[PDB]
Protein backbone atom coordinates (compact mmCIF):
# COMPACT_ATOMS: atom_id res chain seq x y z
CA UNK A 1 0.00 0.00 0.00
CA UNK A 2 3.14 2.32 -0.06
CA UNK A 3 5.35 3.21 -2.85
CA UNK A 4 9.31 3.57 -3.38
CA UNK A 5 11.72 5.50 -6.01
CA UNK A 6 13.66 3.71 -8.38
CA UNK A 7 16.17 7.38 -9.12
CA UNK A 8 18.90 5.39 -10.95
CA UNK A 9 19.69 4.47 -14.00
CA UNK A 10 17.27 6.39 -16.54
CA UNK A 11 16.28 3.23 -18.36
CA UNK A 12 14.24 2.50 -14.95
CA UNK A 13 13.65 5.38 -13.06
CA UNK A 14 10.37 6.46 -11.13
CA UNK A 15 7.46 5.44 -9.14
CA UNK A 16 6.92 2.05 -8.71
CA UNK A 17 4.53 0.26 -5.91
CA UNK A 18 5.43 -2.53 -3.38
CA UNK A 19 3.70 -3.83 -0.12
CA UNK A 20 5.36 -3.22 3.14
CA UNK A 21 6.57 -6.48 5.05
CA UNK A 22 4.11 -6.39 8.15
CA UNK A 23 6.79 -6.93 10.61
CA UNK A 24 9.81 -4.98 12.98
CA UNK A 25 9.53 -1.42 13.22
CA UNK A 26 12.56 0.71 11.56
CA UNK A 27 14.99 2.01 13.99
CA UNK A 28 16.52 5.03 12.42
CA UNK A 29 13.07 5.91 11.40
CA UNK A 30 12.58 8.57 8.17
CA UNK A 31 13.57 8.58 4.51
CA UNK A 32 16.45 5.89 3.33
CA UNK A 33 18.61 6.21 -0.05
CA UNK A 34 19.98 2.73 -0.71
CA UNK A 35 22.31 1.10 -3.71
CA UNK A 36 20.11 -2.47 -4.92
CA UNK A 37 22.58 -5.80 -5.26
CA UNK A 38 21.21 -9.22 -6.48
CA UNK A 39 23.34 -11.46 -4.98
CA UNK A 40 25.27 -13.98 -6.88
CA UNK A 41 24.31 -17.32 -4.58
CA UNK A 42 21.70 -18.03 -2.11
CA UNK A 43 19.11 -15.76 -4.00
CA UNK A 44 16.28 -16.58 -1.62
CA UNK A 45 18.16 -15.94 1.45
CA UNK A 46 17.02 -19.58 3.34
CA UNK A 47 20.97 -19.50 4.31
CA UNK A 48 23.33 -17.30 6.52
CA UNK A 49 25.57 -15.54 3.97
CA UNK A 50 28.30 -16.26 6.25
CA UNK A 51 28.41 -20.18 4.90
CA UNK A 52 29.21 -18.09 1.58
CA UNK A 53 31.26 -15.54 2.71
CA UNK A 54 28.89 -12.90 1.10
CA UNK A 55 28.84 -9.14 3.14
CA UNK A 56 26.59 -6.42 1.96
CA UNK A 57 27.93 -3.77 4.18
CA UNK A 58 28.61 -0.89 3.07
CA UNK A 59 32.10 0.66 2.80
CA UNK A 60 32.48 4.56 4.53
CA UNK A 61 31.02 7.19 2.07
CA UNK A 62 28.96 4.72 -0.12
CA UNK A 63 25.49 3.90 -0.44
CA UNK A 64 23.68 1.50 2.36
CA UNK A 65 22.97 -1.77 0.38
CA UNK A 66 19.16 -2.69 -0.29
CA UNK A 67 19.55 -6.24 -0.99
CA UNK A 68 17.48 -8.00 -3.51
CA UNK A 69 15.95 -11.03 -2.73
CA UNK A 70 13.73 -13.93 -4.15
CA UNK A 71 10.73 -15.44 -2.81
CA UNK A 72 10.69 -19.13 -1.66
CA UNK A 73 11.17 -21.88 0.43
CA UNK A 74 11.88 -20.46 3.37
CA UNK A 75 9.56 -17.36 5.85
CA UNK A 76 9.68 -13.75 4.85
CA UNK A 77 10.70 -13.10 8.17
CA UNK A 78 14.07 -15.23 8.06
CA UNK A 79 14.63 -13.69 4.36
CA UNK A 80 14.89 -10.12 6.39
CA UNK A 81 16.72 -11.95 9.29
CA UNK A 82 19.51 -13.46 7.47
CA UNK A 83 19.64 -10.14 5.21
CA UNK A 84 19.79 -8.14 8.33
CA UNK A 85 22.65 -10.45 9.34
CA UNK A 86 24.65 -9.78 6.65
CA UNK A 87 24.09 -5.86 6.73
CA UNK A 88 22.07 -4.89 4.33
CA UNK A 89 20.26 -1.94 4.96
CA UNK A 90 16.87 -3.22 3.55
CA UNK A 91 15.38 -5.73 1.38
CA UNK A 92 13.25 -6.32 -1.36
CA UNK A 93 11.73 -9.19 -2.18
CA UNK A 94 11.13 -10.12 -6.10
CA UNK A 95 7.30 -11.82 -6.37
CA UNK A 96 7.99 -15.11 -7.71
CA UNK A 97 4.65 -15.08 -9.70
CA UNK A 98 3.21 -12.20 -11.60
CA UNK A 99 0.14 -11.46 -9.90
CA UNK A 100 -1.04 -8.22 -7.63
CA UNK A 101 1.21 -7.37 -4.51
CA UNK A 102 0.64 -9.58 -1.27
CA UNK A 103 1.56 -8.64 2.31
CA UNK A 104 4.39 -10.32 3.70
CA UNK A 105 2.94 -11.83 7.02
CA UNK A 106 4.60 -13.44 10.26
CA UNK A 107 4.39 -16.97 10.81
CA UNK A 108 3.29 -18.43 14.10
CA UNK A 109 5.00 -21.64 16.14
CA UNK A 110 12.01 -15.33 18.87
CA UNK A 111 14.07 -13.30 16.57
CA UNK A 112 10.92 -11.66 15.07
CA UNK A 113 11.06 -8.69 17.59
CA UNK A 114 14.96 -8.57 16.84
CA UNK A 115 14.20 -7.73 12.84
CA UNK A 116 14.44 -3.95 12.07
CA UNK A 117 15.44 -3.41 8.22
CA UNK A 118 12.64 -2.38 6.23
CA UNK A 119 11.14 -5.09 3.99
CA UNK A 120 9.23 -4.91 1.07
CA UNK A 121 7.25 -6.91 -1.77
CA UNK A 122 7.95 -5.64 -5.21
CA UNK A 123 6.39 -7.49 -8.59
CA UNK A 124 8.14 -9.75 -10.49
CA UNK A 125 7.84 -7.54 -13.67
CA UNK A 126 10.18 -5.10 -11.33
CA UNK A 127 11.89 -8.10 -9.72
CA UNK A 128 13.52 -8.42 -13.28
CA UNK A 129 13.54 -4.67 -14.71
CA UNK A 130 16.26 -4.40 -11.56
CA UNK A 131 18.06 -7.60 -12.53
CA UNK A 132 18.14 -6.63 -16.19
CA UNK A 133 19.35 -3.28 -15.48
CA UNK A 134 22.10 -5.07 -13.13
CA UNK A 135 23.04 -7.37 -15.48
CA UNK A 136 24.29 -4.24 -18.00
CA UNK A 137 26.33 -2.67 -15.45
CA UNK A 138 24.25 0.08 -14.21
CA UNK A 139 23.87 0.81 -10.32
CA UNK A 140 20.58 0.90 -9.66
CA UNK A 141 19.78 3.37 -6.66
CA UNK A 142 16.40 3.72 -4.58
CA UNK A 143 14.78 5.71 -1.75
CA UNK A 144 12.22 4.88 0.70
CA UNK A 145 9.73 6.74 2.23
CA UNK A 146 8.30 4.93 4.92
CA UNK B 1 -4.20 -10.93 0.58
CA UNK B 2 -1.18 -11.93 3.03
CA UNK B 3 1.05 -14.79 3.38
CA UNK B 4 3.88 -15.69 5.41
CA UNK B 5 6.50 -17.29 2.54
Amino acid sequence: KNNLKVTSPDSIKGIYECAIGNFGVPQYGGTLVGTVVYPKSNQKACKSYSDFDISFKSKPGRLPTFVLIDRGDCYFTLKAWIAQQAGAAAILVADSKAEPLITMDTPEEDYLQNITIPSALITKTLGDSIKSALSGGDMVNMKLDW
Amino acid sequence: RVAAA
